């Protein structure tokens, strides 16, 4: 949308439809003003509209405020609601969790990109510790976050029954933070099933309390530390925790983490000894020529790993790739492997 | 599928499969119970499939070792022996088939890397691997070697290796501990380097495999070699008169084999345990049920205590046992698959291109630092040749600042960056001057100065000097200056 | 303004808390916004509140005006030395004006009124 004009035709059309699932909006350089007011208060009533997407235009808090004041409509219906570089801050947080603690409908809620600071999640945290949340899914990505509002939302992850996915990377949630975390995700009950800690300076430190979190969190489905310079002595600690026989972690993500060849003999070990693992995606980092031929062997012996097995953004020489290769056709139920090519 | 009202056994067709089958011909004139005995190719391949499915025999033979994988599948039944049974066994074969404290399965027979030589040689073997490099030098004199073995293959290293404490993986309360490896530690490090300084000193070569060390051992070019039980059937055409012993010791240890335990394990899906149970446990693990075995194919040394006593007519037989009771149980731990790659990458490249100590260190060598090290190495000296009254190292301390100015003075650090803006860096800088003005010297203190550290650290991972003086025009070539 | 979440807490809780004075800090419009919360809760027994020169504006008198609208309990009020000027003033009026309002004292004190807003405080005055 660019003009006005613009404004009262979308208004005209989506009102009468009744067969949109998903509503894509754009403004352009008209927003912070009730000048976009005309078309939310349509969107409060189409009941085949389960998805709305406001990412990537500004959306200044005033007009989050009208838009939260349409999602508390009794047949709103918005099942999902995307919110990316929308240019929010904090202020709209209390907004936010109005909406949060009476529609019973929105189930994914994407706030990355965002300057909702450690106080904003601190006011998100009311709706989300609130009876009738359901929300299953919240990205709080680049949302210039620190350690401290870990302990606000670890209260999220011990009492919500709903919350199960939860993306906290490329913040400051450094070691103290995701060991606060921990010690709530740590808890038998956490419904926690994907955990999103990309990049947020972790390092091997605080790896025992991911370890512990795999060790007793039975819900945990997915981890992705990618980007966090864990080091071999973070692997090797994570290895311990995903070693144990409860743990049921499925996928491991690890891009560009700090490793060398050394790690080799623990995520060797971890390829062959877990039973939960399915998917290991090590990215770019120096795994080392020799390191990955020892996968190659190891990875053999009814391996119960199936998917991507990482080894991309990384150098191999000759023999290495044929091996690689090798493995691919000889094992066809690990669907790819994903060399450089 | 369940084959309810029989028993069905699966095992290697290279087994005493005839005699099995008389066990269980016996067994069903005894019990009236039919047990049938199949041998497919394979079965270690295919028995994985049918145990998830259900399908397939109750009674596996197979090393106890893949069992291992089985068992953490959950493929296999437990087995429940009482101790009137479990001290039928050698005592130390029962942990051949635990598996986190579980028993999965029958031990039936025990295999081991014993010390096979030719009397007509050496009647008299060293007991001490110290003695062999004075053995070697004797029978060199008289033209032979001392002892010649696979050096290819860790399964027959891995007996020194050990010998001084060192170990696989730890085994301490009836569960291997995955995450203590003993290949690491001095133990292991002072038996490999040992072996590493018999090949240098050239009792053994670096490149001996299976097939040569068998072929001069039954040429009669060696004393001994090194071997198992399953290899004692091509050794008699030879017409050698050889012998088995116990493998010498090491700083007043034995030698520790990794031992070989074949197993009979049984099918998770089974209701024939009772059956199966008491089939292995009062028919098959018997002196009569084994000698039917044994009568079909040899089986070496075996589990039963009171068998081995019986074939101990047989000294090949009873040091087998002997090396396996101070041997070491081979793991059943899937991690083994990465413990065979670490030692064959380990004792293959220990022995020749680095030394023992750099085998265990991460390979610390990641080829950006070696190069480097070269560099800083190679250009310590300012000519680093002939032609300087005596060859003494000059010294690139010596080095007197030369004036670097663009077509105010220069740095050599920041040589390379975007002038005052633009953000337009510098690919190509050249120096110009007046020969024996110092152009080769300077070039030579910036690689110098660069492999230590003090000029381009962050900038550049590699510095490759190309002396125009070694390089022809016309001399075809790919980009292997670079080498 | 941060503070004021967990002012709003306390509010909502303890039932003894009867005269809180939050003047010369920064607890912008937002900071209100949140206050108001607490303030319009059952249980608060907040009798007197002193925002005078909090950083405000008039945006903030659409939930200032919502307190003094329900609440039972809130009876001085001041916000002077604020930018709530002649707007401000006239939408704290709309439902101060109400004959149920609780309001007894009103510090408007400095807050750059006018002319023009003298009707809305005439009419409050009035019923
Ligand atoms: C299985 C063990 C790891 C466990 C271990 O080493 N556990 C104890 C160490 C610490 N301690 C303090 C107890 C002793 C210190 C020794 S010290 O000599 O300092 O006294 C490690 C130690 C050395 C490792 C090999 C080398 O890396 C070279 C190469 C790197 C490639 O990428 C992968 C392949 C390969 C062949 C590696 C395989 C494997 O991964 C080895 C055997
Ligand atoms: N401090 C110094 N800096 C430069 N050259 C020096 C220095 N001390 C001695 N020399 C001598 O000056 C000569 C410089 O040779 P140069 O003209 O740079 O060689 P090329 O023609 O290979 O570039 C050599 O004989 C060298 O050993
Ligand atoms: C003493 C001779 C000498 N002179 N110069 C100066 C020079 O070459 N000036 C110009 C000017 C214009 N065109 C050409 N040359 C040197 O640089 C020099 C170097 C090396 S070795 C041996 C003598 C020598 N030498």
């Amino acid at each position: 949308l660019s003009t006005r004009m613009d404004h009262m035709v979308s208004s005209f059309c989506i009102e009468n439809c009744h067969r949109v699932e998903s509503l894509s909006l754009g403004f352009l350089h008209n927003l912070t003003s009730s000048f976009c007011r005309g078309l939310f208060s349509v969107l409060s009533t189409s009941q085949s509209l389960t998805e709305l997407d406001l990412s990537d235009n500004s959306l200044g808090d005033p007009g989050m405020r009208v838009l939260c004041e349409t999602l508390q409509h009794p047949g709103c219906n918005i099942r999902r609601l995307w919110l990316g570089r929308c240019g929010l801050s904090h202020e709209c947080c209390f907004d936010i969790s109005l909406v949060l603690s009476s529609n019973q409908k929105l189930v994914e809620l994407d706030l990355s990109d965002n300057a909702l600071g450690d106080f904003g999640i601190r006011l998100l945290c009311v709706g989300l510790k609130h009876l009738l949340c359901n929300l299953k899914k919240l990205w709080l990505v680049s949302c210039c976050l620190t350690s401290a509002c870990c302990q606000d939302l670890a209260s999220v992850l011990s009492t919500s029954h709903s919350l199960t996915r939860l993306y906290v990377g490329e913040n400051a949630l450094g070691d103290s933070g995701v060991a606060i975390l921990c010690e709530k995700a740590k808890n038998p009950q956490c419904n926690l099933q994907k955990l999103g800690l990309v990049n947020s300076g972790l390092t091997s430190v605080c790896c025992s309390a991911l370890s512990s979190v795999l060790s007793t969190n039975q819900n945990l489905t997915h981890l992705y530390l990618r980007g966090n310079t864990l080091g071999d002595k973070g692997i090797k600690l994570l290895c311990e925790g995903l070693l144990h026989p409860d743990c049921k972690l499925q996928v491991l993500e690890l891009d560009n983490c700090n490793l060398t060849s050394h790690c080799c003999w623990d995520l060797s070990t971890l390829l062959t000894s877990s039973q939960s693992l399915r998917k290991l995606s090590l990215g770019n980092n120096d795994l080392g020529d020799l390191g990955v031929m020892m996968f190659c062997e190891v990875l053999k012996q009814q391996s119960c790993l199936l998917q991507n097995l990482g080894l991309s953004e990384m150098y191999f020489n000759y023999e290495t790739k044929s091996a690689l290769e090798t493995l691919q056709e000889e094992k066809p139920e690990l669907t790819v492997v994903f060399e450089p090519s | 599928k369940i084959e309810e009202g029989k028993l069905v056994i699966w095992i290697n067709g290279d087994k005493g499969y005839n005699g099995l089958a008389e066990v269980g011909k016996k067994f069903e004139k005894d019990t009236g119970i039919k047990v049938t005995v199949e041998h497919p190719d394979k079965l270690e391949e295919k028995f994985p499939q049918v145990a998830a499915t259900g399908d397939g025999p109750d009674i596996i033979f197979w090393a106890h070792d893949r069992f291992g994988g089985y068992a953490q599948s959950g493929l296999l039944a437990e087995i429940t022996p009482d101790k009137a049974f479990q001290d039928k066994l050698y005592p130390f074969t029962w942990d051949a088939v635990r598996y986190n404290g579980k028993l999965i399965a029958y031990p039936i027979a025990v295999e081991a890397l014993s010390l096979i030589y030719n009397k007509d040689l050496l009647p008299n073997p060293p007991k001490t691997w110290e003695e062999i490099p004075a053995l070697d030098k004797e029978l060199k004199a008289k033209g032979k070697s001392a002892l010649m073995f696979n050096l290819q293959e860790p399964y027959f290293t891995w007996p020194l290796i050990a010998a001084d404490g060192g170990y696989a993986f730890k085994y301490e309360n009836g569960k291997y501990d995955i995450k203590d490896v003993g290949v690491d530690n001095a133990g292991a490090k002072a038996g490999l380097t040992f072996l590493v300084d018999l090949i240098k000193n050239k009792h053994m070569n670096a490149d001996t495999d299976y097939s040569i060390a068998e072929a001069a051992f039954n040429k009669g070019e060696t004393a001994m070699t090194i071997n198992g039980p399953w290899a004692w059937s091509n050794i008699d055409t030879s017409k050698v008169n050889y012998g088995v012993t116990v493998l010498p010791t090491f700083k007043g240890q034995p030698s520790k084999p990794f031992v070989g335990v074949l197993s009979a394990g049984i099918n998770a899906a089974s209701p024939n345990k009772e059956l199966a149970k008491e089939f292995l446990e009062n028919y098959l693990l018997t002196d009569e049920g084994l000698e039917a075995v044994n009568k079909d194919k040899p089986l070496g040394a075996v589990a039963l205590k009171s068998y081995e006593e019986e074939l101990v007519k047989d000294p090949r037989i009873a040091a087998t046992m002997e090396n396996a009771q101070k041997g070491e149980i081979m793991p059943n731990i899937p991690q083994m698959s990465a413990f065979w790659y670490a030692v064959r990458t380990a004792v293959i490249n220990a022995a020749s291109g680095r030394q023992t100590v750099d085998e265990a260190l991460k390979d610390a060598q990641t080829y950006r630092k070696k190069y480097r090290k070269y560099v800083r190495s190679r250009f310590q000296c300012i000519e680093d040749r002939n032609a300087r009254l005596g060859e003494s190292v000059s010294l690139n301390k010596r080095y007197t600042r030369l004036r670097l100015i663009k077509e105010s003075p220069i740095k050599m650090e920041l040589l390379f960056d975007p002038d005052d803006e633009h953000s337009e860096p510098v690919h190509t800088v050249v120096f110009q001057g007046a020969a024996g003005i110092g152009k080769t010297i300077l070039a030579r203190k910036m690689m110098l100065d660069w492999a230590s550290g003090t000029l381009y650290q962050d900038r550049f991972d590699y510095l490759f000097y190309i002396h125009c003086r070694e390089v022809s025009l016309v001399t075809q070539r790919s980009l292997g200056d670079l080498i």
